[PDB]
Parts: structure tokens; sequence; C-alpha cells
DNA sequence: GTGGTGTGTGGGTGTGTGTGT
DNA sequence: ACACACACACCCACACACCAC
């Protein structure tokens, strides 16, 4: 519900130095980026997340004997954004530089952090509770770091203690992520953090059960990817629905199942708040909203009562007998059961998508042998192109549905399942009455060549890549928060009377992500009638000719 | 528009010696029970009772009573009460006063057929008549009144045989020969009937069109973009095709419920009325007080204030800062979009993931009602080429002006249509599907399942073998294939509304050939949820509101429609290996 | 001699549910 | 001890048909 990040960079002679495959940005410069454009995702996506941002070792007049806070461990606001933005746009415009923001030189190895300090800062953090905002359910550290050999690798004492800090951190659900640094000229070695970070060695009996949490992964990422491993560990997973899954229940083969929302519909104005104003007094409203009839006046909530209307008969349906209708075609809790198996082709269709997809995992703590009895479903599954059929209902007060669930292929991350929802015969519409039908019936010859030349046009304009959600940001969201940044942060606004043309598509191409896609695609046709080559200049006449055919029919009378 | 129905019903006693009167009674109560929930102000409904022993009528025609006159709107009271008349009707001269001789039934339509003239003469209202008999061979009809019959009736007979003898030859005459006299006639057989009305019906939505505007492919955005006539008509160098939108899937929400207060009535009906609708906006006020205890009082305690909306104004959220805008920058705060599909590019079906789409399909078709020849000519090759390509384009798409901008993927689709001519016809039309934006995104990472490792990537050796478990899992998916039913092909998905159309809302078990083994995809299932309830409200109407019964006696699910939500059966495979291993004791 | 009903259909908006640790 | 996202009620418009004050 409530989560919060902890960004503790070390700084390293290294760690200012630029980097020639990082196109002249720094690891620090780097790192500052992701997180100001992490920070301005999550106040759309999934605000009232805390995030703090610390640096060491600091030599900076502000400090805590080396731990220098860019920003403590609040919620997201306007004031640390417009912060972190100040500090980018002096860098990039070079009236300081990162050496000087940090007062750090290069001035032979100055001192390091010592690493008990660190996490006992760490656990102090956490453990603090400022009064604006309430605890934090979740709490990560994302430590960047790229000295992977400190004073106390070469201890051994230093390293129990260290462990058996990290060991007291995550017994209050702590949880790193590791962002050690790794370049091609200089590999980093993780076995130090490996081993500090793990939960150290502990044995139960000869051949017990052991722990099932090893510590965070401790491989090295490569600076390049720096800023990709940012924005996609900026959210922890949501569970939508949690039900068991009955694949026989003859012979009760029933397991757990955990399902999250891959995708979902991010709309503009849904975060917001009724407030009353008076004179110069603000405060939130409350907007009951009670159902009460006029003719009567008495009291209704608490004494109303549903009845089903079939014409003028009102249907008042007891609960006890509501229930056994309800019983005899599905069940009282939020279930799954899986009816039948089928090919792939027969089931997955693109114009029958009526809902949004989630994705199924197995959930073993209820159901014992649910992850490798899901494991081996889904080894099957996806040996054949084939899915399963479940009938059921996702929560307890929710319809019961037939889903389509799918093996997650081998091409992505994720390992899993798809559950889509088929649509019933009700919900399929109707293929509307149109008022012509004269397409080319009886214009083989002119339809085929519009064929032809609407295949040659559609041949080049291929995507190579891909739809890739991240390369559209939503538009509405955008602008919305945009005002909203910029009145919080009193900044003037744009279109004022004076636009020009080439102002009017620069402002376009800038407020809209797809608009530019649409430029450039205006462009490569503007580019082809120009182009002397004979087959750049293809692009042209393809479409120059289809605007024949349509006026072949459009203006003939 | 404005129909009207009238039922004859027999009430010899060969009718009722097979339980053919019965059969009617149901038929009718659902039909009535059908057209009260809709309660159209221009549905009639009349029913007649023929060859009956006895009759009291006006105007003195013997053998001919009207239980039900011309009734509109065809309320559940009304036929509920009329059910029960027709029960108490029946039973009162079932065998106890049979009578002698044979009557003519035929003649009983003449004066009906009068009553039909008297009540709409000139009004050019539908009007049919529904007649239901045992026999059809033992009737006589003049030869000089199937003229007047002809002449004077304009309306459509629709004759129900309710007799279940027939021999291994077939012959027809008499009723026939009425039915090709008349012209839009027909014959059914009450099985058929009864049949029809046990099946879920599902229900038929005419499509309105959501967009108006044009699919455009290289556009350039200061035209299509502006406060101007806003789309690619002016062009010399790009892809215009003008195009409308359609609901294509739409999630049904099940049979609603009226949230009602019971009335204190001297009737005792057990009266519900419904409830208004009022929204109020209250704040909470704080409020001091010193009170000597020894707790802090820190429990909920305000004073509620309830001002109107106009003194309420919305705060939006920017991370933890509550905002209230200026009337000026809320105005800037919403994007100015103007309609249109800018395609953007074409991608392969499988390089476009299945869970990317994230919204209800629509059609997207030529416009023809403000375009042209030419128009459907474009689009035709545009689909074709697409569907024979298996390419799904991406598009940015938007309905109105002042509304969101979405990404979609549209998908060349064809549907058949029957067409007047003998050959069929696919007409083409692109399915509209949107996809996520950057805010939209929510993949994680989440721990693996084949060759799961620990959190830190150490791997997890599970179990001791997976040959077992392996074996178990796919002899058991092969034991609940689906795949020996058939999958109904691309093209009759989704069904032209006019086919769907029938010139009366009367239940008739469909007049489409093509219409039977629509039974047997396991995906395809009728609203199990709605039927249900329906069935159950119908159920609860016919035991407790007309039978007068003492406790409703819930149905069980129709097993043609619990079939498909049940697990299926393609051959035998015991996975009994679970429990077997795990144990049943009382512990 | 051309505007009023009436319905159907889609879209909008509080509310009471629901994830666990 | 707490944020999203359904299903659930009722409430608002627009299009198109019929029919005429």
């Amino acid at each position: 519900i409530h989560e919060g990040i902890l960004f503790c960079i070390e700084l390293s002679e290294t760690m200012f130095k630029e980097s020639s495959d990082l196109e002249y940005k720094s690891p620090l410069l780097e790192i500052l980026e992701s997180l100001d454009e992490l920070m301005s995702q999550l106040v759309i996506t999934r605000p009232g997340t805390a995030i703090g941002c610390y640096f060491y070792y600091c030599n900076r007049e502000d400090a805590k004997e080396g731990i220098y806070e860019l920003f403590p461990l609040r919620d997201i606001n306007a004031t640390f954004m417009k912060k972190l933005n100040d500090l980018l746009e002096d860098l990039s415009s070079g009236r300081i530089s990162l050496y000087d923001y940090f007062m750090f030189q290069q001035t032979g190895s100055e001192k390091q952090v010592r690493l008990s300090v660190l996490f006992t800062f760490m656990l102090d953090t956490f453990l603090e509770e400022i009064p604006g905002q309430k605890q934090l359910s979740n709490k990560r550290v994302f430590l960047f770091t790229d000295i992977d050999k400190p004073q106390e690798a070469q201890d051994i004492d230093e390293r129990a203690r260290l462990r058996r800090l990290t060991i007291d951190l995550f017994d209050n659900k702590v949880n790193f992520a590791t962002f050690f640094i790794g370049y091609a000229d200089k590999p980093f070695d993780n076995e130090f953090y490996s081993d500090i970070l793990q939960l150290g060695s502990h044995t139960n009996e000869n051949t017990g059960l052991d722990s099932e949490f090893d510590g965070p992964s401790t491989k090295p990422i490569d600076a390049k990817y720096i800023k990709s491993r940012i924005l996609r560990k900026k959210e922890v997973k949501r569970i939508m629905f949690q039900c068991p899954l009955i694949l026989d229940e003859k012979t009760n083969f029933i397991v757990g199942v955990k399902g999250y929302t891959m995708y979902t519909h991010e709309k503009a104005g849904v975060r917001y708040k009724l407030v009353y104003e008076h004179e110069d007094i603000r405060q939130e409203a409350y907007s009951k909203r009670k159902f009460l009839n006029p003719i009567t006046g008495e009291d209704v909530t608490g004494k109303t009562v549903k009845v089903y209307p079939y014409g003028d008969l009102d249907i008042n349906l007891s609960d006890s007998q509501d229930q056994i209708v309800m019983e005899a075609y599905t069940q009282k809790d939020a279930f799954l059961k899986i009816i039948g198996f089928r090919s792939s082709s027969k089931s997955i269709h693109y114009f029958n998508n009526i809902d949004k997809s989630s994705f199924i995992v197995p959930d073993e703590a209820k159901y014992e042998g649910s992850i490798r009895t899901l494991a081996s479903l889904l080894k099957i599954l996806r040996k054949k192109d084939k899915i399963a059929i479940l009938w059921g209902k996702l929560k307890s007060n929710s319809h019961p549905s037939l889903y389509t669930l799918s093996p997650s292929s081998v091409k992505d991350y994720n390992e899993g399942f798809y559950l889509y929802r088929v649509p019933f015969l009700d919900e399929i519409r109707k293929f509307p009455s149109l008022l012509s039908y004269d397409d080319g019936s009886e214009h083989k010859l002119d339809y085929d060549n519009m064929k032809k030349v609407t295949q040659s046009i559609m041949g080049y304009f291929n995507l190579r890549d891909g739809y890739n959600p991240s390369d559209f940001k939503n538009p509405l969201l955008q602008k919305h928060y945009k005002v909203l940044h910029d009145y919080l942060l009193q900044i003037e606004t744009t279109f004022d009377e004076n636009e020009t043309p080439n102002t009017k598509k620069d402002r376009m191409m800038r407020e809209d992500d797809s608009l530019r896609k649409l430029y450039y695609i205006r462009n490569k046709i503007l580019e082809s009638e120009k182009s002397e080559d004979p087959i750049i200049q293809r692009l042209n006449k393809y479409v120059k000719i289809w605007n024949m055919f349509y006026k072949k029919f459009n203006d003939d009378n | 528009s404005s129909e009207s129905t009238t039922f004859i019903v027999d009430v010899s006693p060969s009718m009722m010696k097979n339980n053919n009167v019965s059969k009617s009674m149901a038929y009718l109560e659902y039909t009535l029970l059908n057209k009260s929930k809709k309660s159209r102000k221009t549905d009639w409904i009349s029913c007649y009772l023929a060859n009956c022993p006895v009759s009291e009528n006006s105007q003195e025609i013997p053998n001919v009573f009207q239980i039900q006159s011309f009734l509109a709107p065809v309320t559940t009271t009304a036929t509920i009460g009329f059910i029960k008349r027709l029960k108490q009707y029946c039973d009162q001269h079932s065998h106890d006063s049979s009578n002698e001789g044979l009557q003519s039934m035929i003649q009983c339509l003449l004066v009906v057929s009068l009553d039909i003239k008297q009540q709409f003469q000139a009004r050019k209202i539908l009007k049919q008549i529904v007649v239901f008999t045992d026999n059809l061979d033992d009737l006589d009809i003049t030869d000089e009144e199937i003229d007047l019959l002809t002449e004077e009736l304009s309306t459509r007979i629709i004759l129900i045989d309710c007799g279940k003898d027939t021999q291994e030859e077939r012959k027809k005459s008499n009723w026939l020969k009425l039915v090709e006299a008349i012209p839009n006639s027909r014959i059914y057989n009450m099985n058929e009937l009864l049949v029809e009305i046990t099946s879920p019906a599902t229900s038929v939505v005419k499509p309105v069109r959501v967009f108006s505007g044009e699919l455009r492919l290289g556009a350039d955005i200061l035209s299509t973009q502006t406060s101007n006539p806003s789309g690619s008509m002016q062009d010399e160098n790009c892809l215009c095709i003008k195009v409308e939108a359609f609901p294509a899937t739409k999630a049904v929400s099940g049979l609603n419920r009226k949230t009602a207060v019971e009335v204190e009535d001297s009737q005792k009906k057990e009266r519900y009325v419904g409830v208004k609708s009022i929204i109020e906006y209250e704040i909470h006020n704080e409020g001091n007080k010193k009170n000597v205890s020894e707790d802090d009082q820190s429990g909920s305690s305000y004073i509620p204030v309830t001002i109107s909306k106009d003194s309420v104004t919305k705060a939006y959220r920017y991370g933890a800062d509550y905002v209230v805008l200026p009337s000026v920058l809320v105005d800037q705060t919403v994007y100015e979009s103007f309609p249109g599909l800018d395609l953007r590019g074409f991608l392969n079906r499988e390089a476009l993931p299945r869970y990317f789409l994230t919204s209800e399909s629509s059609f997207i078709t030529a416009d023809t009602r403000l375009g042209c020849q030419s128009d459907l000519m474009a689009f035709s090759a545009l689909v074709d080429v697409m569907l024979e390509n298996r390419k799904i384009a991406v598009a940015r798409y938007v309905s109105k002006k002042d509304s969101e901008v979405n990404m979609c993927a549209l998908c060349p689709v064809l549907i058949e249509h029957s067409n007047i001519n003998s050959e069929k016809k696919f007409v083409k039309s692109l399915t509209l599907c949107r996809l996520p934006f950057a805010e939209d995104e929510r993949v994680t990472d989440f721990p693996k399942l084949l060759d799961r490792t620990t959190t830190s990537g150490v791997p997890l050796k599970k179990e001791t073998d997976g040959h077992q478990i392996d074996e178990l899992m796919e002899q058991f998916v092969d034991s609940m294939d689906t795949d020996e039913l058939p999958e109904i092909p691309l093209g009759n998905y989704y069904q032209p509304i006019g086919e769907v159309t029938t010139d009366t809302t009367l239940p008739l078990p469909s007049l489409n050939k093509d219409q039977e083994e629509n039974k047997k995809d396991p995906l395809r299932i009728p609203t199990v949820f709605v039927y249900r309830q329906q069935q159950v409200l119908l159920e609860w109407i016919h035991q407790l509101m007309i039978n007068d019964s003492r406790e409703f006696e819930i149905p069980e699910l129709p097993d043609s429609l619990k079939n498909k939500i049940s697990p299926y059966t393609h051959k035998k495979f015991d996975s009994t290996k679970l429990v077997e291993v795990l144990g049943i004791k009382k512990v």
C-alpha cells in the first residue's frame, strides 16, 4: 500500500568520471537523471511513495559524519523534484559541476565511509517516525556502489559484524536492491557484498527445510543499464486476486493462485479531493449521497431492501433462497475451475477482447505443492500450443465468467500464466447494417490494383521493434500533471498569441508522443517525393497513385 | 414500431387429453411474461378460446370466447391474472361439461378477424394471428370463404400444430392452403416452441455509431489537429478514408435490482416503492471541549454541516499537495484533441503481445452515410492486405473533440453476410482495441517457476524427480481436452444485425437453417448469471403468483447451460495420486 | 405545413465491497 | 493498523424512429 525507497549512492573517483559508452553522462549524473525521471513518473502512477536520496562519503559541510542527503525519506512532493531539477540544470548549464557540488576533488582516495554506521543509518532512517506521513508498508534500499572491495572486505570479524547488521535490517523487512556498477574495463567482483548481504550460514537438522530467501541478488549491472534498472524497479507488484485453482475436484486436485494486473488504464482526474473553502479556511468535504424518497421521509439507510423488478411486480427473494439460486452455477468464494484445455488458435483472438488481461503465479502459502504443480502445468501448456479454459470468479462479489489461461512465452522475462476473459454471447455485439456493399464485387481489376498499392505502402511502414508502452506517455496525463507542476512551481505558461506555424508543430510534438511519430510518417513521404534515388522516391508515387484511385471514385459524380 | 398478436387456442377435448392445452398455457405464460418486462406501449395482446362447450359473448356467436381483449401495454399483474383466469376457465369445463359434435374452429377465426379490423382499422400497425390446434386435416374450410378471409384479412397467420402424431408419409392440406393463401404465413410444431422458450434468450442490441471521422496514414498534424476542418480531405500526398466505429464487444451488466422501501398498505400486497437519488456534500468542522476523563478522547468527534456543491471545488493531487487551480488553469488542464484514426505502422499479430489489448473492441468500417464508393473500396483493400499479411496496425485514435487520445490495435476482420445473392459476401472491417501507454505499464519481476532459484539467485532443486508429476499433468490435460469440439469459423463470430432482425418480437425458433448446431464452442456461452436470474424470476412468478404454491422450489440449472460451465471429458484419466500420497485420515 | 415525444443506447458518478502482513 | 479496482446502483445526455398542432 505505502512504499518507501532509500537511494544510497557511494561516491568514488570513477563515479564522477564520465563514460564514453554513456555518451558524456557520468554514472552519478545518470543516477540523478534517473531519480528525477522516476519521481516524475511516480507522481503520476503511484503517488504517496516515500523516496529519500543520500550520498556518501561527502566531505560537504552539510552532513551527518559523511552521509549527505539530497533529500530525506518523505513522500513525493514538488519541492524535492524542483530541488533535483535545479541541480540537474546547474550541472547541464555548466554553472556548477558534480566535483564542485559535492566538494569532491581528486585528492588521493578521500575518506571512505564505514559500512557499520552506514547500515545503522539505514536502519535508523526507516525506524524513525516522521509525523507527516504514516508508517511505510514496504521498505527498500537502492544501493549504488562502485567500490566492490572496501576496507571491510579484507577483514573477517568486521564481515561478521556487517552480516549481523544486514540480518538485523532484513528482520525489519528492509529489502536491498543492489545496483553494483560494473564496467567493461573494470568488472565488479561481488563476493564481499554477496557474503555480507546474505543471511549467513544456518543449519536446521540434517535434511530439514531451509530459509526461502537468500538476500538480494548481488549480481552487478553494467552502467548503461543503470537507468533501465531503476525505472523498472520503482513499483512493487500489487495482488489483484488470490483464488484456488481447481484442476480436479473429484480427486481434490486444488492449488492456490495469485493474480496481478499487467497493464492498467490511467485516467487524468481520478485522484482528487472535494474541498470546501470559506473565507480563508479550506477543509475537505464528504459527498453522501443517501437515497431517501421525499414522499415518506423516514430513515432509509439500513431499512431499504433490494427487489428484482419484473414489470409492475417486485420480487423479494429471501437470502436463504437467493444463495441456493446462486449456488447452481457458482461457489460462494472467489474461485477458478479448470473446465477444459484446447489449442491456442481456437481460443486466442485479438478481435474478441473485452477486458484487461491478468498475470497469474503460484501461491504455495496456502495450498502445498502449488508451485511444483503449476510449474509442470506451465511446462505442459507451453509444450503444445495449448491453453486452459477456466470457469469462475476472480472475486467473491463478482460475476462468474469464462477465462482463457495461457502459458507465458519464453521470450518475456516473467514466468507465469496470462488470464484473459472470454466474451459471453450477449457481450459479443452485432456488425452494423451498412448502406452500401459495392466495394469491389464487380471491379476485380481495380480492386486488385488498389490492393497492390495499399500493400506496397504498408510494406515499408512496418514497425521494427513493435509497440512499446514506454514510448507513449499519456498526453492528457502529461498535460494535467504539467499544469499542476507548473502551478506548484510558479512557471509561466506557453501558448502566447504570437504563435508561428513552426511553433505550432513544435508544441504539438512535445505535448504528444504519438504526434511526433505522425510527423515522422508525414516527413518520410515529404522526403521521398524529393529524393533523387529511384528507390527512395517510391514512397511518394505509391501514395500518389493511391490518391488517384480514391479520386477515381470519390468525385466521379 | 407497433405490432399486435392474437392468440386462438383450441380447447377441444382432443387438445386436453394429450395435455396440449397445458403446453399452450405454458408457452402463453412465457411469451406474455417476456412481453411484460419491456411493457411496450405499442404491443397489443389478445386471446380467444375456441371450440369451447359454453361461452358468454356480447356478439352471441357460439363456441368462441374472448378471454382477453386487446391489451397494451401488457403488465406482469395482467399476465398473471389472465393465466389464472385461463386455468379457472379450463378447469371449469375440462371433462364434466364435454360437448357433443364437432365445431368449426376455422369460423372462429373470421369473427376474430373483424375484431382485428375493428380495433385498428386505418392504422398500419403490424397484425398477426397465433393459433394452437391439435389436428389440421380434421378441420374443414369453405372454398368460397377462403377468398373472403384473404381479402378481409391483411394479417399474417401463424399456425402452431400441437399434435405430435405424424406418420412416415407426409401429406398437408386445408390450413396449408390457407398458409399459401395469406403471405408471410408459416407453420410450427409445439415441441419446437417449448424447446425455444426453455433455451437462454440472448439479447440483440442495435448498433449506434461511436465515432465518425477519418482513418489517415501520413497526414500532417498541422491540418488534422487544428480548430478548422480537421480531416485529411484537403490532401495531396497522404491516405485518408472516411470511417465510422461501432461497438464490437461490450461487458454486459447483470439484471439489476431496485433499491426500494416497503410500504405499509391496507391492501396487504407487500408493495415496494423505489427510492430517489439525491446527492449532498457535507464537511466536518472540529469542536473544542474540555471534559474531565482519564482518556485522551481522540475518537471521531466533529460537527457535520451540509453545503451545496457550488461552494465545493475540486482539489487535484500532485504528490503530497492537493491544489485548487484557478478557472483559467483548469481550462488549460484539458488536452485539446481532434477525432481521427492516425496510423503509425503495421506489425505482425505475434509481434504484438496478447496482454497488451486492454479495452473493449470496436468495429471500424468505411463510412457509407457521409462517404462514397471510394471509401468503401479503399477500406476493403486495406483490410484485405492487412488480413493477407497477418498485420495488425497501431494507431492514435480519438473519438470526440475534447476526448482522450488512445493508442489502438486495428485487426483486419471479415463478417459473413448471406446477402440477397446466392454467394455469401465477407464484409471487410477493422477491429480496434486500446493499447497501454507508459503510465499503464505495471510489469515487475516475479520469481521464476521452471528453474526457480532463491532470492539471491541460488538454484533450488525441487522434489526428487520430474518425470512422475510432469507425466501426470500431461495425461491430466489430455483427459480434459476440448479440441474435438469444433470452432466457429472466422467470419461468423460477429453476426450482422440485419440477419438477427425479425418482423415481430414473438418468440419463434428462428427462420435460419444455418442456426442449427450453434452450441458446440466451449468459449461461446450465454450469460449464465443473467439467464439464471431470469429463470429464477420466471419460476417465482409461475409458482407463487399464479400457481399459488407455498414454497419457492428453486429450479435446477438447465443441462445445456450447465454443460458449458462444468468440466469436460475427452478421455478418462485418474489423478488420485496426490490424495493417495497425502493420505486421508481423521486426526 | 415541420417540429414534440418516446425509447434505446452509451457514458458518467458515489458506494461497498473486496489484497495481505 | 492502510491504496486500487471492480461490481452496483441510479443518473445524465444524443440519435433516430414515429407522428402529427
